[PDB]
């Protein structure tokens, strides 16, 4: 709470008070601009029953600039690269302070239910998603059970 | 101090712009809009293999007299 | 004039059928030229170990040069070129845009019962969201972050998208008061309209609020409009005023081509709104201030087919004002049909095939061959 504009303090408290369903997001003790995030694999998606760990970080320029987010758990998704980064891409526009931490988290969650392999970040993964969606989904189920079912 | 650069597309069509070395990349995109009727939000510019970012400036990429930019129309 | 409408709809049906089946080939560009230029732009992405020539193939496999443009502006240029001919398009380009009036009426009154082409350009109001205190000694317009408010000890200025400094008309007394009230380190360089800032809380927070009110009032007379989207509407002549349809044609950056728009029949689906229903949605897009209705209408009018309800949610909610602008011109069906028929013969001649998919693939392999050879000869 120390050293922060009222907006970050209140975004934080309202995330803790009324968390996004399926998402746990709590700030680190030593650093309040850093959030330890856990997103559950949506139901009826290849990631169901998984529990994916992510890092969400508010740089010094937040909220003028978007949060940085990274997956920590490996995941087989056409929009997550080998290093855990996601496409928070706003078409025909840029990040704006009208967007919030909650919006970023809801978008990642939605993206797990709606993979988009036509505008990709993980190419190998996206190729197989467009070409062989059934095999891509099976592999993701296997990745989920190997990497995301005990932390 | 005005100067002149070229913008080329995949079809080989080339246009000529008059610009200043301090001109922002969004000013360049608006000059492309003036010539071609293409919105800035529907343009990507490439110089020397790298993308020209909004909010930066022509000199920040060291773009000078008679440089050829590449206008990408599929992303 | 019973059966009179179908010579415009044949123009519509021909361009739709050809774009659907031929994609980028309707521009009439020979496959060789496409491959040659893609080659020159591609040289630097090559891996130069092993036999570079086998990874040249890796580059040619990597090519997307036959996939159609998804620039909304470029697709509009192509629709204009096909339907009006190169010279007609050039005359249409010279006429001025009209700002769509609040109720759309100026556009409805610009659609007499002839075959018409509408071009639309839509702007988004790109006003500053950020400010920073700065000393005059430290402020350099060329290098400073653009589209930003700068509060100096004796001046309040707006550094616009073109790096020009616009004074905001405040006395040095007012600026000195505002500068000296905003003292907290993390409010020296911040955002303008924070919903959590309370003018009744603090002298600093009242100064931040007052500066936002000043900037907001001044931006109302400053041109912050930047073109964001472009499309066309074909409006064939009809047999009765109440049975007239329009057909919107668009591509959309990083989202879809005009081929894909046509394949999902969004032109037909939107056509079912009628002229008044479509105009009314288009007119509301610009008058509403409810970001949820703006996003919902934007989604309905401009998403790729089937994404109307997800297109402008979440990260892509439409927070900024939009303004629709239009221009209208008459289309000669003989000219547009002759244009389309010349392109069809060009394609049939130079890229023969039993079906359209084979002509497309022959075109693609010809372009790949020309790219392969050019990249070979320069490495």
């Amino acid at each position: 709470m120390a050293g922060l504009p009222r907006r970050i303090i209140k975004e934080t408290q309202r995330l803790l008070a009324e968390p996004v369903p399926g998402i746990k997001a709590e700030p680190d003790e030593s650093n309040a601009r850093y959030f330890h995030v856990v997103i559950a694999g949506p139901q009826d998606s290849p990631f169901e029953g998984g529990t994916f760990k992510l890092e969400l970080f508010l740089p010094e320029e937040y909220p003028m600039a978007a949060p940085k987010v990274r997956f920590m758990t490996k995941i087989y998704h056409p929009n997550v690269d080998k290093l855990g980064r996601i496409c928070l891409d706003i078409l025909k526009d840029k990040w704006s302070p009208a967007l919030q931490i909650r919006t970023v988290l809801l978008s990642i969650q939605a993206l797990l239910s709606a993979p988009n392999p036509d505008d990709p970040l993980a190419n190998d993964v996206a190729e197989q998603w467009k070409t062989n969606e059934a095999q891509a989904i099976e592999t993701a189920r296997a990745w989920t059970r190997l990497y995301a079912m005990n932390n | 101090s005005h100067m002149q650069i070229f913008v080329k597309t995949l079809t080989g069509k080339t246009i000529t712009l008059e610009v200043e070395p301090s001109d922002t990349i969004e000013n360049v995109k608006a000059k492309i809009q003036d010539k071609e009727g293409i919105p800035p939000d529907q343009q990507r510019l490439i110089f020397a293999g790298k993308q020209l970012e909004d909010g930066r400036t022509l000199s920040d990429y060291n773009i000078q007299k008679e440089s050829t930019l590449h206008l990408v129309l599929r992303l | 004039p019973l059966g009179s409408e179908k010579t415009g709809l044949h123009v519509h049906e021909k361009i739709k059928h050809m774009v659907k089946n031929y994609g980028t080939m309707i521009t009439g560009i020979p496959a060789e030229i496409l491959g040659q230029n893609e080659a020159e732009i591609s040289v630097g992405y090559v891996k130069k170990m092993g036999n570079m020539k086998e990874n040249i193939a890796e580059v040619v496999r990597k090519s997307e040069m036959t996939q159609p443009t998804n620039s909304a502006g470029k697709a509009s240029n192509e629709v204009c070129d096909l339907l009006l001919g190169t010279e007609g398009a050039s005359e249409f380009e010279k006429s001025s845009y009209q700002v769509l009036s609040g109720d759309g009426s100026n556009l409805k009154g610009s659609l007499p019962n002839k075959n018409l082409l509408v071009r639309v350009e839509m702007d988004r109001f790109n006003a500053p969201q950020k400010y920073q205190k700065i000393k005059r000694e430290e402020f350099n317009p060329e290098t400073a972050e653009k589209n930003k408010i700068y509060l100096l000890e004796d001046q309040l200025v707006y550094l616009d998208i073109f790096g020009k400094v616009i004074d905001l008309g405040q006395t040095s007394d007012t600026c000195h008061r505002l500068f000296n009230a905003i003292t907290t380190p993390f409010y020296q360089n911040y955002i303008l309209y924070d919903e959590y800032i309370d003018p009744e809380e603090s002298a600093e927070e009242a100064a931040m609020f007052e500066m936002g009110e000043i900037v907001k009032a001044k931006m109302k007379n400053i041109d912050c409009w930047t073109a964001t989207h472009s499309f066309t509407i074909f409006v064939p002549e009809s047999d009765s005023e109440d049975t007239r349809t329009l057909y919107p044609y668009q591509a959309y950056w990083t989202s879809h081509t005009l081929q894909q728009w046509f394949s999902g029949d969004k032109d037909e689906k939107l056509s079912r709104l009628g002229i008044d229903g479509y105009i009314e949605k288009l007119a509301l897009l610009g008058t509403t201030t409810d970001s949820k209705i703006r996003s919902s209408i934007y989604g309905e009018l401009f998403s790729p087919p089937g994404k109307e309800h997800v297109f402008c949610t979440g990260m892509n909610e439409k927070f900024s004002p939009l303004r629709v602008k239009f221009k209208v011109t008459e289309v000669n069906p003989e000219i547009a049909l002759q244009n389309l028929e010349e392109v069809q013969e060009f394609i049939d001649t130079n890229y023969p095939g039993e079906n359209a998919k084979d002509q497309c693939e022959l075109y693609k392999i010809k372009a790949q061959e020309a790219m392969t050879k050019q990249l070979e000869m320069r490495l």
